[PDB]
RNA sequence: GGGGCUAUAGCUCAGCUGGGAGAGCGCCUGCUUUGCACGCAGGAGGUCUGCGGUUCGAUCCCGCAUAGCUCCACCA
RNA sequence: UGCCUGGCGGCCGUAGCGCGGUGGUCCCACCUGACCCCAUGCCGAACUCAGAAGUGAAACGCCGUAGCGCCGAUGGUAGUGUGGGGUCUCCCCAUGCGAGAGUAGGGAACUGCCAGGCAU
RNA sequence: CGUCGUAGUCCGGAUUGGAGUCUGCAACUCGACUCCAUGAAGUCGGAAUCGCUAGUAAUCGUGGAUCAGAAUGCCACGGUG
RNA sequence: UCCUCCUAAAGAGUAACGGAGGAGCACGAAGGUUGGCUAAUCCUGGUCGGACAUCAGGAGGUUAGUGCAAUGGCAUAAGCCAGCUUGACUGCGAGCGUGACGGCGCGAGCAGGUGCGAAAGCAGGUCAUAGUGAUCCGGUGGUUCUGAAUGGAAGGGCCAUC
RNA sequence: CCGACUUACCAACCCGAUGCAAACUGCGAAUACCGGAGAAUGUUAUCACGGGAGACACACGGCGGGUGCUAACGUCCGUC
């Protein structure tokens, strides 16, 4: 690359709260604490849950029953 | 440099398996991730176009190219010659960095998330997408930015058909549908 | 009326045809566009005309390609 | 039109100068080349000057 | 790629045609080099040489870098010297004058050809 | 009535109308109407027989016109010199040589196609005959 | 045949070296009025005659057509 | 010398496209890496420099393929130079030159020089 | 007493979804009220116009009639003033 | 008046109150050179994004571009990008084209001096054709060329130039 | 909202067949024109120079065409 036109790009150190810490290179300057991961984010198990439908017959068949 | 070594070790062999290419240089690669930021008000006013140089320099460590119209159209009254947007060629071990940070930071940020969507493949192979705000990257101090903005990603891969690149991503574990 | 104005015109077209022994920086073919290309010493001039840089016959070839229709002067 | 006919004068001690036109009305600022000036044969400096 | 590099190199070859000289014609892979000095007969080479050539080959590690080019640039101005062709026109071919090809020049001029 | 929607040139020489024509074979339909002589039709002239042989059949089958006009005729005005350019351009003819087919028709007798080209070839200023398909 | 014109429901600038449609009146809705005019206050407004061309883009450039206005259509 | 490949040509579509198959010892391409010589209105993509693990996928080359493109007779027709005739906006006769489109058909190029590999 | 720091805010509470309690044969058209969430417009108001001379104006609560449930109204009472 | 096409009859020319168009300029870079690059449109996908900005890839191969009217050209690009720059130089010119003539145009090469390139080479303005004005009379700047007795000067000449 | 579905609709690129063009050419003659060799012929018929002019209102016929009405003993050109 052309030595000068770049901005810095080196190596930081990305901690979260799912255990994972990952030393990536960035642009930060410093360090790094994330909100989620790739390890913990709910798609691998959320979306079973995260449009939440249930059932309008079962919800009447709760709310009484004869 | 993760991802590039993966990709050498684990993904070769079983795209190569599993789609049963005769040599082993039929596998798919990735050559150039891009990245562009098309303003509309670059010619309403200048200063938008440093501020989005200052977004494409955090987003990626290069200093991102201003480019410029090709034709001189009327509905978005642009003259032939005025710069419009600015956009960034990554390719190789910048490109593999920045895809790690993105498919292990970014997309985990993606407001609503429902996963990426699957038509967006333009017969081919080579993968796009949009990002609404920028702010999702890691880099963007949440803080400091006064102006929302966003982009879109292209990653061309050089597959034969879309099929193998939906593979190819699916086996570098995309979060798809 | 509205077309009664025409040019004056510039009397273009090939002076000295094929076998014809030209002298020295005579004047082959005056025109417009590169009709008829260089060869074997012919100068193109300013406004393509064709000038013959050395003594002898002209001889038009058509060689190239695109069938582009090339003037040689032999000797 | 909007053109300018404007004398390009030399440096080199002569009374010697081209003539050349400058657009005296979107370009202002002072033209100077390096022209041949026959007097002293050799390519000296030549600055804009008024006609 | 290559007509890329035709498209590159037939200014230089037409007008050279034109011209009338002798050229040095080079052309650069990037695990060989070769050169060969062609009259403007335009189809009858005179000299030739190439560093797949065992006898320019047999001196160094690598037969496609700056030093074999260096090596075979001096067998070719050697082997027209000796033919007696003094003023070539080097004709780079498309690639830079840059590198591999710089170090041919240099060793055909250091050695005698006068172009 | 039948003219070009839009041209290069508003007015075109007169030029002469020699040679033999092309169109000579019956290509679309079964039975058509060549010109045997040598003149220019009109727009109006081939609208009046195209509607007179649709009155003759009686609109049952398909009705074919070949050529078409695109040349346009200019004439000066009355009591206007003959200096001061070419007259404005009035109507529109189309050129006939000797072989060409004008209109073919199918869907139809052959008698019924005899009896309609002659009522549309008495109201066309060239001399006309009758022809068939061949193959 | 030559000029000059066509822009809110009617009358008029703005076309002016090509990128904002500008007023008085007519109109709507409030307010004052015993009510209606008058006045006050706030407003949506228009194919820039039309149709194709002409550059990115036409109130602007061009051609053709419509419609009204004036000048000319004399010498025997 | 038998073939294959690289280079510079001759030639300009019978030489170009398409479909299918094929070649990596050598050569070529892809490839590995690049603070570096050198480069990018950003990017080792290109350009360039170090090299040789793999591959012949792409690219390139070779081979079959009438799906195109391309070439194309013999005859005829249009036209026209010269002389003559008529019903003279157009033709006709004696004569000389003879197209274009189309038809039978042709058709998956050929060739020179050098260098390298294979037993030759 | 704490907090809030002049912001569309810890202002405003509309509107909308879910969950409900009561009354009532019956709350979809069409009741009231609660909880959770959502948090529109609005940043003191042009032309004009209205009420009030003292416990009045202004501001804050409470009750009654009607009434199964249904008042930001009506009729009353006090509080600061 | 000047330029382009047709008229115009396959060299040049060729008319009319015949048929269509434009100019009376622009440029210190839009010229020179070196090095590099290849378009119109359509399809697919994509954040604000709308038939139309930017980005990827494709199909297509000049259907684009030339500072400008049309024609002839253009891929070696005459088209588009960057570096370095003033050859948008001075005196000349074989040999031609073109016109009645005044004129107008093309020009390899030579002498001096310079630009780009490593070097061969290119450069005496722009892709070419339009972009304009004869003489007289003055003005400006150089030049011992004459200087109406002699020494100067005025004036006049020549060269550049309004 | 999603317009699901259509009526015997229109309509762009495409493909197949058909015509036309002074300002169209992926093709292209005859004659003409220019240059070289050759034989015959022609009272040098060609060229340059110098003395002298005249003429620059043309007409019709054949062919090619432009105004016009494929009108004119019309007008304007090319060649004879
Ligand atoms: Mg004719
Ligand atoms: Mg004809
Ligand atoms: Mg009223
Ligand atoms: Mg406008
Ligand atoms: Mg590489
Ligand atoms: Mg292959
Ligand atoms: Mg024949
Ligand atoms: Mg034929
Ligand atoms: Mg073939
Ligand atoms: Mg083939
Ligand atoms: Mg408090
Ligand atoms: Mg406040
Ligand atoms: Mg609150
Ligand atoms: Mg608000
Ligand atoms: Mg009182
Ligand atoms: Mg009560
Ligand atoms: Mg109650
Ligand atoms: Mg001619
Ligand atoms: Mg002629
Ligand atoms: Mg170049
Ligand atoms: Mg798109
Ligand atoms: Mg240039
Ligand atoms: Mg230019
Ligand atoms: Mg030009
Ligand atoms: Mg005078
Ligand atoms: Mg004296
Ligand atoms: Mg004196
Ligand atoms: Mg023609
Ligand atoms: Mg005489
Ligand atoms: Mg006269
Ligand atoms: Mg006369
Ligand atoms: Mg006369
Ligand atoms: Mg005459
Ligand atoms: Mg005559
Ligand atoms: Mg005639
Ligand atoms: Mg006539
Ligand atoms: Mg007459
Ligand atoms: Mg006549
Ligand atoms: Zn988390």
């Amino acid at each position: 690359m052309k030595k000068d036109i770049h901005p810095k790009y080196e190596e930081i150190t990305a901690s979260c709260s799912c255990g994972n810490v990952m030393k990536i290179r960035s642009t930060v300057g410093h360090d790094l604490n994330l909100d989620v991961c790739s390890k913990c984010h709910p798609f691998f198990t959320g979306k079973q849950r995260d449009v939440a439908t249930g059932g309008r017959v079962d919800r009447f068949n709760k709310r009484f029953n004869i | 440099a993760k991802l590039h070594d993966y990709y050498k070790d684990e993904v070769v062999k079983k795209l190569m398996t599993e789609f049963n290419y005769n040599s082993v240089m039929q596998v798919p690669r990735v050559e150039k991730i891009t990245l562009n930021m098309g303003v509309g008000e670059a010619i309403a006013d200048k200063k938008l176009l440093d501020n989005a140089a200052a977004d494409l320099a955090a987003i990626s460590g290069q200093k991102p190219l201003i480019t410029k119209a090709r034709k001189s159209v009327a509905g978005f009254k642009i003259r032939q010659g005025y710069p419009i947007g600015c956009k960034v060629t990554l390719r190789g071990e910048r490109m593999w960095e920045f895809f790690e940070r993105l498919i292990t930071i970014a997309v985990p940020r993606i407001r609503d998330f429902r996963g990426l969507s699957a038509k967006s493949f333009d017969g081919r192979g080579n993968y796009s997408m949009g990002v609404r705000e920028q702010i999702i990257f890691p880099e963007i101090d949440y803080d400091k930015v006064d102006r929302v903005r966003g982009l879109d990603i292209t990653i061309t891969t050089t597959a034969k058909s879309d099929e193998e690149g939906r593979a190819l991503l699916a086996a570098f574990d995309f979060p798809f549908r | 009326t509205r077309n009664g104005r025409d040019s004056e015109a510039k009397r273009l077209g090939v002076k000295r045809f094929g076998g014809e022994s030209v002298l020295a920086g005579s004047i082959i073919v005056r025109q417009r566009g590169t009709k008829f290309h260089a060869g074997a010493n012919v100068g193109c001039g300013r406004d393509h005309t064709l000038f013959a840089k050395a003594d002898g016959k002209v001889k038009f070839e058509v060689k190239g390609p695109k069938n582009r229709k090339f003037i040689s002067i032999e000797a | 039109g909007i053109r300018e006919k404007i004398k390009l004068v030399s440096s080199a001690g002569t009374g010697h100068f081209y003539t050349t036109t400058k657009n005296k009305r979107t370009k202002p600022e002072k033209l100077e080349l390096k022209k041949f000036d026959p007097v002293v044969r050799q390519h000296v400096i030549y600055k804009e000057a008024k006609i | 790629k290559k007509s890329a590099r035709i498209r590159r190199a037939t200014r230089a070859r037409r007008k050279l045609q034109e011209l009338g000289a002798t050229r040095l014609v080079v052309h650069r892979t990037p695990r060989h080099i070769y050169a060969q000095v062609i009259a403007p007969n335009g189809s009858e080479v005179l000299v030739a040489a190439s560093t797949v050539e065992k006898a320019i080959a047999e001196q160094l590690k690598y037969t496609g870098n700056k030093d074999a080019a260096a090596a075979v640039g001096k067998a070719v101005a050697e082997r027209a010297l000796e033919k007696g062709i003094k003023d070539v026109s080097f004709d780079r071919s498309g690639f830079q004058y840059h590198g591999r090809v710089q170090a041919l020049a240099d060793a055909a001029r250091e050695a005698g050809l006068q172009f | 009535m039948l003219q070009p929607k839009r041209t290069k040139f508003r007015k075109m020489h007169k030029g002469r109308n020699r040679g033999l024509a092309q169109g000579t074979d019956v290509s679309f339909g079964s039975f058509g109407l060549k010109a045997v002589g040598r003149g220019r039709l009109t727009a109006r002239q081939i609208e009046a027989a195209r509607r007179a042989m649709t009155r003759a059949v009686k609109r049952q089958g398909k009705i074919w016109i070949r050529v078409f006009p695109d040349k346009p005729i200019t004439e000066k005005p009355l009591a206007v010199r003959m200096g001061k350019g070419k007259g404005n351009v009035e109507y529109w003819v189309a050129l006939i040589q000797p072989g060409k087919v004008l209109y073919e028709m199918d869907g139809v007798p052959e008698e019924l196609a005899r009896e309609a080209f002659k009522l549309a070839a008495a109201k066309l200023p060239i001399k006309t005959t009758f022809v068939t398909k061949t193959v």
